[PDB]
């Protein structure tokens, strides 16, 4: 089993910063993750692909937030970050980190961020 | 006389035995096997009864589909490997058959272009590989840089958020995923930018070059190694949650340490679960489970305990450890329930009253319970050495059918042999390496085609007629060489290291006495040849 | 839908599996197997029967102990080791939980001394090793010249006059051996310079420094290669001779050659023996082996034979090869006992003398005798193979409880191995070898501790839990490796020798059919890695 | 107290085992086993039906005789080897003992003539060979040019065209060949010139000197690479063309696919065969096969189905794929009969006609066919495992008698064991090798005679008693080397590499409980020795 | 199972000569066979032994018929063959071939041969 | 099974000497006896160490024969010897050789020795 623990939700005011993480137990690795990554809840919407690591190396971004938030990981901490730099009141919602490894799928419990 | 002559006739009849291409397994498949286990003492447990079993698991309702891989390869020398872009697989692949002679690629992480021989940007055809099978269809542009395109197997299981390829490799979209109104919802890893869906695709053959006579909706996808593409259909309608995995026979239930414990002598699992039944009807609306559980468990009490044994009440459903289900029946046999009635005197609520009644069953039960562990473990014992030294033959056994197995740690990974017709398969007349004069091959090399028409594809014949596409088998030749090798269905009898003759399964002497040796054997004297 | 949440939460239960650290066997304990034998024609044998049948051998009534060893390790390059006198022992080791640095060896015939990196003789205090276990605890004063002080268990079987160490060394002295008046009868092989006794001992643990609370009466002995010391006691009362070891269900007996030959299915072996009883009476005063040879005999008679069969007569004894003792009983099925009825009418003095009906006897259960051997012989043929290739699973198998095992020539060495709790187990991220970049490790890098608060040892992992001291299991770095496993109940994935994930047994498929692999099994199809 | 006086006397009387010098099987006799198969599901047959079953086989008639190899071996450096002429063997060997110290051969197709240390052609005795045994005898000239003779078993089959030789060649003549009227139209392969046959030929013994009694008529065959002798007798008389193999007990018989399917628990194999019987009665004139299919079928009827069964109708006569003949009598059991009778109140012509009847016969039967498959193809697949580790073990334990095996590709080759008896065995003293510090035996070194007063002949301890003749089992020397080997019904106890005792199977523990190894195991310590 | 294809037969004047084949099917080859070879029939006999290879190689002739016939053999087309010259009225007769290895025997339909 | 054959005993006057010696069977190597020697019986006593070589190279002698007695091997003959120089009258009694090799014990017929 493994156990996702998220953290570094919040409010902020428009133009803004934040960096929320996703700490993972040993029992599965985010270095070796077949696909990593963050997604959105917006009140009218299901989960929208936010920021991900599809390869131990590629990575991939929504168009309406690329070049603004940035993914990245620390295989000492087994640890991944969401550096989100220039917030938008757009960018309000319930943000869900996910791993997965070769079939096996974890999801945290979602996060708040508002704006 | 003339009995002879029938019997020398009738040994001209061989078995309809077969070749098979046995190719390695990568992992999309893996399966695991049966640990021996801590067996209990007869002191232990209380309550014990017998009874009919169901036992279901997690339907998790398998899709298989085609998909095909597209990539270059780029050797400048340097070893390199990348995706052909969309516009390359529609507007070239699908329309024409061909591929750009040019390649982008990254060298010391800034982006390169490579060219087939240093030559300008040019289109280059696609032709069918030699050593595929009719199945597992693929082309390639040479025999740098090579275009390559593959035809392969997927499959993806509930949820279906992503799918498996045969290459082992992990796909991170739904296969059901697309533009569409109810599709747009399905699960994704990737940007937008790395997927296409394209309506009303024709197909074309990249060897018959016929384009289909109807259109379908086809998906695309850039991985950072290939691109992936495939059919795209709308999701198969919902199934039954559990599916009815086995039919026990005879099961014996116990409590033991607030846990009920089962067993059985073919099932070498034995489950454990709470005191407490699982309310089913609750969630089993349309009753997909408990249809099949009174069926079942009527059938096999009709075909056996219908005369000798008595129901102690309506069916019951407990879950436990691992994916299952298991549906339960205790039983009273007629010797038995006679006792409770003599005791009565002085329906199911009396079983575990009369202590001193229970006392002689659990020792009756116990005695068979702890018989049927010890035997398990001695059986799993072996079979799970013998796993070790040959898994083809015992993931062959376990199934029932021919199948290709590899040990990939303490888990197998398994998969499909392709048959060959006996008709299709030579043998070389020689067995030594022509380049390296001290070494021979271990088994004979072969040459075969896999339909009467194909390319004869060079081998060497394995264990029990599997082909192999690699001629590895070595030794020092040795002296005094001689070989009987099984081959279709027959023997192939080799002497120094040379082919000579065929021989019938009934040309060799069959063993199942001493008698039948005692007047055949010899005191075998070694000649020592120079 | 809601069953499959129910499920996803009873997937998370885990089996209550386990590590063990199985040490390797030093021979302080070898058992042997038996051996396929040559199996008697149907033809043979006369006077067939049936019976039940209680087996006993010779009660060696083993006593376990606890010893402590102390000696000083020398290297001065030149590796030499030497006992610690009494006067060390007790007025420094003891008293003070210190060795002196210095060291009596020898060199050349010639006595030497040896000292800490060439120092004066100087008090050092020892220091718990790291690697020791719990129960097997020891001390050094280092990490030259090295103190060494451990604790190890003994054992000694009667009469009594020797015991073995857990390091498989003997000491040719009675445990009971001292100088107090019921002691000093009994045996020694050594001068009494080489013992001592020192009554009102008072320990002192080098660990905590605590000093004992009652007094105890310890003995020394000076070996060539260490001192060992133990706690005197009073020999224990004497017990009864011969030892219940089987219970059999039935036996058959049958006269051979000139002597009886006993079988059954259950046992493997095959009782050989005179056709005249033991006079077990007159040396059995007390009826230790007859009390229970009867109340055995009458137990199993009660538990199946009471409705079918009769006794023919009293109990009988014999001796067979071996160290063993049969108690046998004959019986006579009803079916059987008629026929007897009837040709009397023209009792166990009437068994042997009706040639017509034993005639038919002979063969009816000669048919029987011959089948169990045949059946044993291949049971005994396929065990024997697999005992050489794993003797820890067979040792295991057979005995019903994990053990360490060596296969010590044609005996098998046998030890018990210690338990790890899962929480006190890690798994290193990496399998490659830093140091030889073409090298890598077979199996998992782990760090454990056997209780809670230890210090982290580094190992390996061995086969199924098994936890090993020496990192060594080795490879050359293939590629394009793939890996599961078997860690605590579930399974850890390897991806290019890199620790990725851990699995619950769940989450791998469990093969049954071959209905279960069609629907999900691959034509795998290998992408050859750069 | 006396009771141990007893068992220490009784345990001196070890087991009456022997050694056996296995040498290695040449070819000369080649033995198949049976191959796993893909058997029909449940589902699959039609007119199941169980009966008795009498197998039988193309009777073979071996026929076993000495046979006496006469060559000269020559070294000049350049190794040859020459067959004797028949003048030589005649005027010299069988008058005085003595060869040629000649010898011509052929060196660059040219004739060539050696001669032993270039001395003059001269006359050279015989001498018998030092490490043969008292059946296969052989004698040599030296220990270049070497006379050599050596008597062999040979082997003849029906029609008794070819022998084969205990070498592993063939003679492509027949036994019975010769000059004499009934014999001159036998089968040959060889030119006139290469054959002699001598009338009233005395035989001269090469050890014991002494001329035979009584006149002979011996023939001679002269090839390329030796010329071998044996003594002529007319051909013996005919006998019957099947002979029989297999009693079956119990056998089902299915209709499948337009042909008969039979099967049983005992026989692993499964015959198939036409629906139509063969026409036996037109061929057995004299009723061979005929008499002995009735006598024990009805044999094994009264045995066992005698009260429980009736008998369909008379026995039927079915031809097999392979060498294969079954007589077969279909039985009903009395349960079953009812319905018959029942269902005709509304006799062999009734069986396949009640539709509903067979309905339920259909599947009661296959669900038994279908569980011995399946555990028949279980056994198979570990046994034939198995068999690659240790063909000796699994030759023998499948015949029932000691035997030497080798594998010899998919077909295993068998010859017989010599017995020794175990008073002319004696171990050496040390396991090392004295020329080679680094290197040691893997078992004993032993010595050894065949008969009382024979020669010493050097070997090593084999497996299980097994005596072998060649000194090459080795391994590099280790510190701490402890061993037991099996050794003449006790054991012989090893310690760096130095012999030291003997022990009785009664000193070593016998493993049977955990409870048995729990008083006994000790948390074994290692000391690792400097 | 291993056939033989046999050919060359017919009819010649005395003092003529002629060919006779033998082709084996790849189940048998005849370079490694114990023992191949022609035998004839004669209305008065038994098959008499005319020509054979008693080992890979060894000739064998009969005494009317040595340095008079030849017998050899091809193993690229699996075939052997008999060479018959200065025929004689006493040659008249059916010749079978005949090829066996190690226990294993096989017979030609036998061809006419007039003179 | 083990046998010693033991001999050497009988009788001599104050200042003597004798050489008591144990040879065994083959089955039981001397040299590799994990604890050799002599005890003796007393008219008052059970039996006395004597003379033993407790590990491949290690003597014990008793302290009244200390300096007097000697005892030795010979890998050879598969014998051990017990040299017996200065005999003195408390000496007489009877003498038993014994040898045990890891758990296995064996006693010889004791031999007597009086002055
Ligand atoms: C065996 O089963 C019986 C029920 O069939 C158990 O008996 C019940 O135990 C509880 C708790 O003590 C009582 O409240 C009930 O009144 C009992 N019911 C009956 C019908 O007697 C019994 O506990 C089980 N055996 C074991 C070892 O737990
Ligand atoms: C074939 O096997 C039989 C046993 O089934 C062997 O029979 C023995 O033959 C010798 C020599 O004639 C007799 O002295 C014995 O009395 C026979 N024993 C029995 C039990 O009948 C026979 O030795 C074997 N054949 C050969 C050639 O050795
Ligand atoms: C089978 O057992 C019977 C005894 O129950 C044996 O018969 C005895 O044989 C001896 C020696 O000939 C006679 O002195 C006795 O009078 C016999 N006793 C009876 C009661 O008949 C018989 O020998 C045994 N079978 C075999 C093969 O030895
Ligand atoms: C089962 O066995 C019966 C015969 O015992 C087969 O029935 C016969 O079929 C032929 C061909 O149609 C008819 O000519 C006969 O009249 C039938 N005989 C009887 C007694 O009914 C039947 O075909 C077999 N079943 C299968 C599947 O082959």
């Amino acid at each position: 089993q493994v156990q996702l623990v998220e953290s570094g939700g919040g409010s902020v005011q428009p133009g803004g910063s934040l960096r929320l993480s996703c700490a993972a137990s040993a029992s599965g690795r985010l270095s070796m993750s077949g696909a990593l990554g963050w997604y959105r809840q917006v009140q009218g919407k299901s989960r929208e692909l936010v920021a991900t690591i599809t390869d131990r190396s590629s990575t991939n971004y929504a168009d309406s937030v690329k070049g603004r938030f940035t993914i990245s990981i620390d295989d000492a901490e087994n640890t991944m970050y969401l550096q989100m730099n220039s917030l938008k009141p757009e960018d309000t919602g319930v943000y869900y980190c996910n791993a997965r490894w070769r079939g096996m799928n974890v999801w945290g419990k979602g996060t708040r961020v508002t704006v | 006389a003339t009995l002879r002559a029938h019997l020398r006739e009738i040994k001209v009849e061989n078995a309809d035995a077969q070749f098979y291409v046995c190719p390695p397994p990568t992992g999309a498949t893996v399966v695991q096997f049966e640990q021996p286990r801590r067996c209990p003492t007869r002191p232990e447990g209380q309550n014990y009864t017998e009874g009919i079993a169901v036992v279901f698991k997690e339907n998790i309702a398998p899709y298989k589909f085609k998909a095909t891989m597209y990539y270059k390869d780029v050797t400048v020398i340097f070893e390199d490997r990348a995706p052909v872009p969309f516009e390359e697989v529609i507007d070239k692949i699908n329309a024409k058959g061909v591929c750009r002679s040019t390649a982008k690629y990254v060298r010391n992480n800034m982006e390169t272009t490579a060219f087939h021989r240093d030559d300008h940007e040019t289109d280059m055809e696609l032709k069918p590989a030699k050593v595929a099978t009719r199945t597992s269809r693929g082309w390639h542009t040479t025999d740098t840089v090579n275009c390559i395109v593959e035809e392969v197997d997927a499959r993806s299981v509930y949820p279906y958020d992503e799918f498996v390829l045969a290459t082992g490799d992990f796909v991170y979209m739904s296969p059901f995923y697309g533009y569409r109104e109810g599709s747009h919802t399905e699960h994704t890893s990737y940007a937008a930018d790395r997927f296409k869906q394209v309506d009303g695709f024709y197909a074309r053959d990249l060897t018959t070059k016929a384009r289909a006579t109807s259109p379908t909706t086809r998906n695309l996808l850039t991985t950072p190694k290939f691109t992936v593409a495939w059919d795209w259909v709308p999701k198969r309608p919902a199934v039954c949650t559990m599916t009815k995995w086995q039919e026990v026979d005879e099961m014996l239930r116990a409590e033991y340490g607030g846990s009920f414990r089962f067993s059985s002598d073919a099932i070498s699992t034995t489950f454990t679960t709470n005191l407490t039944q699982y309310s089913l009807s609750r969630v089993d609306l349309g009753d997909c489970i408990g249809r099949d559980a009174r069926e079942a468990i009527d059938r096999m009490f009709a075909r056996k305990y219908n005369a000798t044994h008595i129901k102690v009440g309506q069916p019951q459903y407990y879950l436990a450890t691992g994916g299952f289900l298991i549906a339960y029946q205790p039983l009273l046999s007629n010797t038995l329930a006679e006792l409770y009635v003599r005791e009565y005197m002085r329906f199911a609520r009396l079983q575990f009253t009369y202590n001193h009644i229970q006392r002689h069953v659990n020792d009756m039960l116990g005695r068979i319970a702890v018989a049927w562990c010890e035997l398990q473990n001695h059986e799993l014992t072996l079979w799970n050495e013998a796993r070790k030294l040959n898994p083809n033959a015992i993931a062959s056994a376990t199934v029932g059918r021919r199948v290709s197995a590899r040990m990939l740690g303490d888990v197998m990974a398994v998969s499909t042999c392709v048959p060959v017709a006996p008709d299709n398969v030579i043998v070389q007349n020689s067995m030594r390496v022509s380049s390296r004069p001290g070494t021979c091959y271990s088994r004979p090399l072969v040459s075969f085609r896999y339909e009467d028409q194909g390319p004869l594809i060079e081998g060497q014949l394995g264990e029990n007629n599997e082909l192999r596409l690699t001629r590895d088998a070595l030794e020092p030749c040795t002296v005094g060489h001689r070989r009987y090798f099984i081959f279709g269905g027959g023997y192939v009898y080799f002497e120094e290291y040379a082919y000579s003759h065929q021989l019938s399964r009934a040309d060799v002497t069959t063993v199942s006495t001493f008698i039948d040796l005692n007047i055949t054997m010899l005191e075998d004297h070694e000649f020592v040849p120079l």
